[PDB]
């Protein structure tokens, strides 16, 4: 779910903060220098190995907690280095190396929960902003119908995925109108009326079975 | 006497044979006739699919196709639920 | 963090499992069928009631099993019924009514916190519906991909068209179509002269996917 | 049933798992150290105690779950430390201290791998796997026609039963070609060849009845 960067003099997320490996979160590694601050990106927390370097660790906190770094900044420290951790660090939270899995889970939901979007996916031109319930395809918005917008994303987030209309029936109609699924074909028209040839091929047809979504290249 | 009719089987055999009509007739009549001679129940001789071509004017492979069309749709439990009591 | 589903006719989680009240993990209940797969949505855990009825729970776990990709499937029994608990149910854990709150919570965290494998010289991508063999490009459309995947997934399991209609097709079954023949020939031709011997025909019964080598 | 090496610096397994003496499992015991990693050998499953040392218990379960250790690993923990244990320790199953003996047997069977062989028919040295459709003899593939195999499996699956030609026609040659009994002998003549005399004892013939199979000693 959430992306983390681990600033460290070590090579793996296991010795620095082991309970991130006890989590299904994704943690990348980096050296403990300022250029690794250019490696954060669209992450949600950045965790400095300050378990040995307390002065240089707090310096990396001060460069991380500067003016416009909206990713909430973290350090991992020993228990005899927590006495150095104060308001002059500029940290958001603190995490011991002995911290549990669900403990780091709740601390991450307190420090996270820069407003990283949840359901904002971008399939090339197809920029499906489900936070706004709008999909941009080649810039101009898609003024599909209410249930047309749903179908497009269900084909999009299942890129390359072929299904029979019955399976599509469960993800568009659900438990309603089981027979006479033809309108999906008409609804493909309602999709292509607002897509055009630039991406009219992005919805691949599958004769006798259904359709499919094509990944642009 | 080993040759005694259990007389539950006989009544139940008639019930088997009648559920057979009730199930076949609820199926298509082409298929009902196909099986009536394929297993040769109403007759003495079960038939092969190239005898059926004369009586039904179609390629034996098409009766290969129809045999599954019978069985699988039969293999919908609706036919099976009412017939599984017969054993 | 999770929703738990109980396939139970007890209509209540605490007679089935007392500890489930002390955990804030919320539980929905459905009667003991496989059809209650339509009942579950974003629930990360589903449990099968097997406390009073053992073989019913074994059959419902058999129907609820590892197909894709897979959801955590659990089943709960008594202590003397622990002998029939085996791997053939389709499980990742076993629970009892004597299981506690921290115990249930930790086993749930074990199952939720693995990866499909598809190698025959033949890249198989269960979600991607992509195929590769002796080269990146091996165009597999839907009907032949799951088809071939079923064969490669069941390498050597002699398959007959009757067996494919209920798996590769839905199906009606629109069986006895010979479309497997043209489908397999495409699979034979598209896969090229090499790896064309994996999908071999065993007469009178169909085909089997010879393993490599 | 299982040769089990317990990882405890305590000498006895009964303070560790009190129910473990109640089963015929042979519990070798070795100190809670890395050197016990060399003493794995033919241990069925390894028992790592993390009832008390959860940090070094995590270390030992990581040690027994390294790149080439297929021996399944059990973390044996407290109830207030089960929530510290998850799939990060390289695990498939864990055991509490109040785990019952039938519960120990069940979870040990489940952590080892029950696993019954498929339609693997076995008649003396001739073992048939109808799945792959090989009636291999002593491991070498055997080459029968379509009918011989089904002829053979029927007798193999019904060894000892005295069948008749008329009888066997039905279940081998289906409902067709209803005459010509001697198809059996011409086929039997090939069966008795491709079986080899070393195991024609399996194939029995009684005059005036037909053929059968006999289980060898």
């Amino acid at each position: 779910m959430l992306e983390l960067l681990l600033l460290t003099s070590e090579l793996y997320p296991d010795p620095v903060l082991p309970a991130l490996s006890l989590l299904p979160h994704t943690v990348r590694t980096a050296p403990a220098e300022a250029s690794s601050l250019l490696e954060a990106g669209n992450a949600d927390a950045v965790l400095v190995d300050a378990r040995n370097d307390l002065s240089s660790g707090r310096g990396l906190c001060r460069l991380l907690s500067s003016t416009g770094r909206s990713i909430p900044v973290l350090a991992v420290v020993s228990e005899g280095g927590l006495v150095a951790v104060s308001a002059d660090w500029g940290l958001d939270e603190i995490l011991l190396l002995s911290t549990g899995p669900a403990e780091i889970d709740a601390r991450l939901r307190l420090v996270v929960g820069d407003q990283e979007s949840l359901g904002k996916v971008s399939l090339g031109e197809l920029v499906i902003d489900e936070g706004t319930y709008t999909a941009r395809l080649r810039g101009r918005p898609l003024d599909l119908t209410y249930k047309e917008f749903e179908l497009l994303k269900y084909l999009a987030q299942h890129a390359g995925r072929v299904f029979t209309r019955a399976q599509l029936l469960h993800e568009v109609w659900g438990y309603d109108f089981f027979g006479g699924t033809r309108t999906v074909d008409v609804h493909v028209r309602r999709l292509r009326a607002k897509l055009g040839p630039e991406h009219e091929a992005l919805i691949g047809t599958v004769r006798n079975v259904g359709y499919k979504a094509v990944r642009p290249a | 006497d080993s040759e005694a009719v259990v007389a539950v089987d006989a009544v139940s055999f008639t019930l088997l044979q009648d559920q057979l009509q009730s199930v076949l007739d609820t199926l298509s009549e082409r298929e009902a006739g196909v099986v009536r001679l394929r297993f040769g129940l109403t007759d003495g001789q079960p038939r092969t699919l190239d005898e059926i071509g004369q009586v039904y004017g179609v390629t034996r492979e098409r009766i290969r196709q129809i045999e599954s069309k019978t069985m699988s749709k039969l293999r919908h439990p609706s036919r099976s639920q009412v017939l599984r009591d017969y054993l």
